[PDB]
């Protein structure tokens, strides 16, 4: 086939750190890992995250069916949180102390 | 008004050294602190890591630092001794206009 | 010249031969082959010193976009970082190459004058460890 579209983003990616969700709602976008613990968002430019703590973990879903919007969530071998990307505010940051491999 | 001329320039040289110091120091410091910022970071977080050598570029930039603290206060006194001796011989010259 | 003796004398003493070596040395030429060797080494460690701090200046990039703080001396790496990280994945086995090819020239640099220096090895190896050529050439010359 031929790729129907095509981009450079300029943060490495961490290989199995990468989700898409629409965290507007309507509107799907990126999350995906990157050094330095920061997780970058890529709309349709590219906003980041400070984790500030090496991600191991990352993916998005629909958490509340009540609402239509998914949530990212963001693993680490001592934490995991969940994140409404839209209206910024922690859904759960709950300490595993197990890990999130 | 010639070998008044040429400690006036020996003055201004100091004046313009002093300032690329401190522009250098301006640099050093800004380098310092992004390194232990990161180092904080590392510190707050729970899980292990390597400091991948970020203590040796942060002892690096501190020797910088430290250097340069001291070339400026070299370049302090420099400064201050040749302004004292341009202060005399201004006071040469005003005498000499004024005869 | 000393595999070539080597391997000739085996192969006489297959086919019963016998025959008669007769060597010579030019006492420069150790010299010439250390000056040789010296770009090689020199390079190999600085690509270690570099791509040791590669990833921590990487982690400084990311943040505030490297506009006025980072030094010219690693700014110099922080572009060619991923030529010094893909040339580091083959150093390690030119340099075991070359520790290897440095002790077979002072053992049999020191085999012609009819001596037994297989002993002197590790103290070799400590000085390549720190790899100070003058002092190199020193401990070539005076043991």
């Amino acid at each position: 086939l031929q790729p129907v579209f095509t981009l450079k983003l300029r943060h490495k990616i961490s290989p199995r750190m990468v989700a898409v969700g629409r965290y507007d709602g309507t509107h799907p976008c990126l999350a995906a890992a990157t050094q330095a613990g920061k997780v970058f968002i890529h709309n349709p430019d590219v906003s980041l995250l400070n984790i500030n703590q090496t991600v191991s973990c990352l993916t998005a879903g629909v958490l509340n069916p009540e609402l239509g919007y998914d949530a990212l969530l963001v693993g680490t071998q001592t934490n995991l949180l969940a994140y409404d990307v839209y209206n910024n505010s922690d859904l759960f940051y709950r300490e595993v102390a197990d890990g999130a491999s | 008004l010639e070998e008044y001329f040429e400690l006036i320039d020996h003055h201004f040289e100091l004046r313009i050294n002093g300032e690329k110091l401190e522009e250098l120091l301006s640099e050093r410091a800004v380098q310092f602190r992004a390194i232990q910022r990161r180092l904080l970071t590392r510190f707050k977080d729970k899980t292990p890591a390597p400091l991948q050598h970020l203590d040796t570029l942060l002892d690096g930039t501190y020797k910088q630092v430290i250097a340069l603290a001291d070339a400026v206060e070299e370049n302090q006194d420099n400064l201050f001794q040749s302004f004292t001796r341009l202060k005399s011989a201004t006071h040469l010259v005003i005498l000499l206009i004024g005869l | 010249i000393s595999i070539l003796k080597d391997v000739l004398s085996k192969e006489a003493t297959k086919r019963k031969i016998n025959l008669n070596i007769s060597y010579e040395i030019n006492e420069v030429s150790v010299k010439h082959t250390l000056k040789l060797i010296h770009p090689k080494l020199e390079y190999q460690l600085l690509l270690a010193k570099k791509v040791q701090l590669i990833d921590a200046l990487k982690e400084l990039q990311v943040h505030e976009g490297n506009t006025n703080f980072l030094i010219p001396e690693y700014r110099c790496i922080l572009e060619e970082a991923d030529h010094l990280q893909e040339e580091y994945k083959k150093q390690p086995a030119h340099l075991e190459r070359l520790y290897g090819m440095i002790t077979d020239l002072f053992i049999d640099k020191f085999k012609f004058k009819g001596t037994n220096v297989k002993t002197k090895v590790p103290l070799l190896l400590e000085i390549l460890d720190s790899y100070d050529q003058n002092a190199l050439i020193a401990f070539f010359d005076a043991a």
